[PDB]
């Protein structure tokens, strides 16, 4: 009903090698040939990445910027209050951009803060002028 | 099995069933009720197993009766019915053993068989116990047939037949009880040695052995689940169904490795879209970076749009710096994932060529099986016979094995040097022609009621014919002539003055160099007491040695043995012979096989006897004049001496119910 485990016969196969009296011999060197594409595909795409490689010599380790470390605080300082205006203007909604801009405000209240003067600060036009862009 | 069952088993029958033949010769019984259904088989095995228990005495009738138990002793005609039966087909009463009751004075009707090989003796002694007259012509000068024995001195060596394969069910075992015979158990280590003369490792010997095996059982898969049995109009045979296994593993291990790889660009393709995104994400730091640092010189306190764009690049830098890190996390992943595959390689190829060089020895080994090439033998049913195995170890008869037809040959007609030429058979008899093959000269004529033919499969076969059948066999019988296969298997025989080879290993084998030599001497055989060495040459090599002169033969037999035991070991062999079963024009081949075409059913073909035409138009259709016996004609037993044997205790049966009446069907 079934193959010895590790032997692999199938109809198609079967009558692919039975076909004539080179088929076998084709077949086989239908896999030869496509093998052997793939082998140097590889050497040749390795080649690539080894150059791409070389260009990230050193990373980026002269280019980082040490990490703000400041307690969050709750008043809104105008200079603060200023800022996000801007954000806003840079940053359409992503709260998370707005607030790490700030360094001082909670993701959360930066929506507060978009609630509240919301008409003194014009943030509707504002957002969609972002949006325009 | 033991006990009455005991004896059922070890006369090749099922001890709780009857067979086609007693349901012929017992219909009352097998329409009857299933009891006495089990009282006729209890009798049957049990006077089976009294004459087994005792082959060297006739077990008579009525020795049977007194033996046997109530209720069964009662139907006293039943018993002599059972006894009967088995007497008349060989089950019982066959073989050498002392007849209690005397031969009668008076012989009935006239029986010419031809060859005195096994199966020809067989039937003349059967024949000879029934009363009848027995004449057997023989064109060699000795009674063997294809069982030849060697003898010079103390050396002896068997060119024929040389193993009993094992004595579960097996005739063999009776007879060896009446005839002294040394039989001697096999040891079945077989060491195999390359071409260069050092020993296969048990790594390999071992691990192509079972590729072997689970070859075979694809082919067999072929066969019986994919009907893969006939291509482009023509049969399959088993060497092309093993290519075609063979071509489809290597097809799929070259599959395996083309998708192994074909994982691997589809990782490199990965990481080289990974480094294009870290390239180009560097160079967005890096332009960053110049607009903070110059936005950085706008000096404080400055206005907010400068604070602004201060604070926002150093966001936006942080950010990419943030997406940069996942992309080297990202990288690591991909750059080890792409190390684990280049050290899980699958198999580079499917059989070296060496361990190809190994399978081939055991191909060659099931080339010797069938006598032939593998490329001839039927893939469907080229194992037919395989359901009948005997059980026990096989086995070799020491004192040679001529010892058992020149034992069945006393007290028979044999005229040796007997070549038949034609066999004439009619309505009222038959006359047989045969010349002396000393002097082709003296011809002979030999009338007979019956002729019983054992000639070997290879001479029916000969063309231009060697016997002229008159009139010409039907095509029935021609044509299965044709279909069947005859093999061919020849032996050198290496008679030496001191043992230098393993004594306790009994067979080693050589690995040959190429594909086309696999069977040319590529088994040894330490066998008998004196120190002889006995080679193989089968398959495809078999028939192109017999056109090649001893000395070069035992030159290369020379040569293997060196390179195995060393050039200071192996000394000259004081004697050589060498057999050509195929040049032998009383063989013309070794033994038969089922061939790409055929089927077990003909075998049966060969078996059916000949009534030949009304001699008076208008007269009635007449008795079966024309007989025929010996390896290829049972089914069940081809190309072995217990077949042979069998084939004429069954011909025996057969004639003498045609012309003495089978007095129990009643």
């Amino acid at each position: 009903r079934k193959p010895p485990k590790g032997m692999f016969l199938s109809q198609e196969d079967v009558e692919a090698v039975s076909a004539n009296a080179t088929a076998a011999t084709t077949v086989l060197r239908q896999l030869d040939m496509e093998l052997v594409s793939v082998k140097r595909q590889i050497q040749n795409i390795k080649q690539t990445n080894s150059a791409l490689k070389e260009k990230l010599d050193g990373g980026i380790e002269p280019y980082r910027l040490p990490e703000v470390i400041q307690k969050c605080n709750a008043r809104w300082t105008t200079e603060e209050q200023l800022l996000a205006v801007q954000a806003i203007r840079k940053y359409g909604r992503d709260f998370q951009a707005i607030s790490d801009v700030i360094g001082n405000k909670s993701v959360v209240q930066v929506k507060n803060f978009f609630v509240n003067y919301r008409r003194r600060f014009n943030i509707d036009e504002v957002l969609q002028e972002w949006e325009a862009e | 099995p033991s006990g009455v069952e005991g004896a059922a088993f070890q006369s090749r029958l099922p001890h709780d069933r009857m067979t086609s033949q007693e349901a012929a010769c017992f219909p009352d019984i097998i329409s009857g009720p299933q009891q006495t259904q089990k009282v006729f088989l209890f009798i049957r095995n049990r006077t089976l197993q009294l004459w087994l228990d005792n082959p060297k005495i006739q077990l008579t009738f009525e020795a049977t009766l007194q033996q046997l138990e109530a209720p069964y002793n009662s139907d006293t005609v039943l018993v002599h019915r059972v006894h009967s039966y088995l007497e008349r087909h060989g089950l019982i009463n066959f073989g050498i053993y002392k007849r209690i009751k005397p031969l009668p004075t008076k012989k009935t009707g006239k029986v010419i068989i031809i060859g005195s090989g096994v199966s020809g003796l067989a039937a003349a002694r059967q024949l000879q116990s029934f009363g009848m007259d027995v004449t057997l012509l023989e064109a060699r000068d000795r009674v063997g047939g294809r069982v030849a024995t060697f003898r010079k001195g103390n050396y002896v060596a068997d060119l024929g037949a040389m193993v009993v394969t094992g004595l579960g069910g097996n005739p063999m075992a009776v007879v060896s009880k009446q005839v002294n015979m040394e039989l001697a158990k096999i040891k079945q280590k077989c060491p195999l040695y390359e071409a260069n003369g050092q020993a296969v490792p048990k790594e390999k010997d071992e691990m192509v052995e079972q590729e072997f095996n689970r070859l075979l059982e694809a082919t067999s898969y072929l066969s019986h689940q994919l009907d893969f049995n006939v291509l482009n109009n023509k049969p399959v045979s088993l060497g092309q169904a093993l290519e075609v296994v063979i071509q489809l593993q290597e097809k799929h291990v070259k599959d395996e490795q083309i998708e192994h790889w074909k994982k691997i660009v589809k990782t490199q393709e990965e990481l080289k879209e990974l480094l294009n995104k870290m390239v180009n994400l560097k160079e967005k730091i890096k332009e960053l970076h110049q607009q903070y640092k110059e936005a950085s010189e706008v000096k404080p306190p400055r206005d907010i749009t400068a604070e602004f764009l201060v604070k926002s690049k150093h966001r936006d830098l942080t950010a990419l710096c943030k997406e940069y890190d996942e992309l080297a996390e990202t990288q690591g992943k991909l750059e080890e994932k792409l190390q684990e595959l280049e050290a899980n390689p699958p198999s580079d190829v499917y059989l070296s060529s060496r361990d190809r060089q190994i399978l081939d020895w055991h191909f060659a080994n099931l080339e010797f099986a069938n006598a032939t090439p593998l490329s001839t033998l039927s893939l469907k049913h080229w194992d037919q016979d395989d359901d009948f195995e005997f059980t026990g170890s096989h086995l070799t008869v020491r004192n040679g094995y001529s010892c058992v037809p020149v034992a069945l040959a006393e007290g028979l007609d044999i005229k040796l040097n007997t070549a038949v030429r034609q066999v004439r058979y009619t309505a009222s008899g038959c006359e047989v022609i045969a010349v002396n093959t000393r002097s082709t000269s003296q011809t002979f004529i030999y009338k007979c009621d019956a002729v019983l033919c054992t000639l070997p499969l290879g001479v029916l076969k000969q063309q231009p014919p060697a016997v002229q059948f008159v009139p010409p066999l039907p095509e029935w019988k021609t044509s299965a002539v044709q279909r069947m296969g005859f093999g061919n298997l020849n032996k050198v025989v290496l008679c030496f003055d001191r043992v230098f080879w393993d004594p306790s290993v009994n067979l080693f084998g050589h690995v040959g160099s190429t594909t086309a030599s696999r069977g040319e001497l590529f088994l040894f055989w330490n066998l008998y007491k004196a120190p002889i060495l006995l080679a193989l040459v089968a398959g495809e090599a078999a028939g192109i040695m017999e056109n090649i002169s001893d000395d070069v033969i035992v030159g290369r037999c020379l040569a293997i043995l060196k390179g195995i035991f060393g050039s200071s070991a192996v000394p000259q062999p004081k004697e050589t012979v060498v057999s050509r079963w195929r040049a032998d024009p009383w063989a013309r081949g070794s033994y038969s096989y089922v061939a790409a075409g055929s089927s077990g059913n003909d075998y049966d073909l060969m078996a059916q006897p000949i009534t030949p035409g009304p001699s008076i138009p208008g007269a009635p259709q007449p008795i079966p004049r024309l007989f025929f016996a010996g390896e290829h004609t049972i089914r069940n037993y081809p190309a072995t001496v217990h077949g042979a044997l069998l084939s004429g205790l069954r011909e025996a049966g057969r004639i003498a119910d045609q012309f003495l009446g089978a007095m129990y069907t009643l």
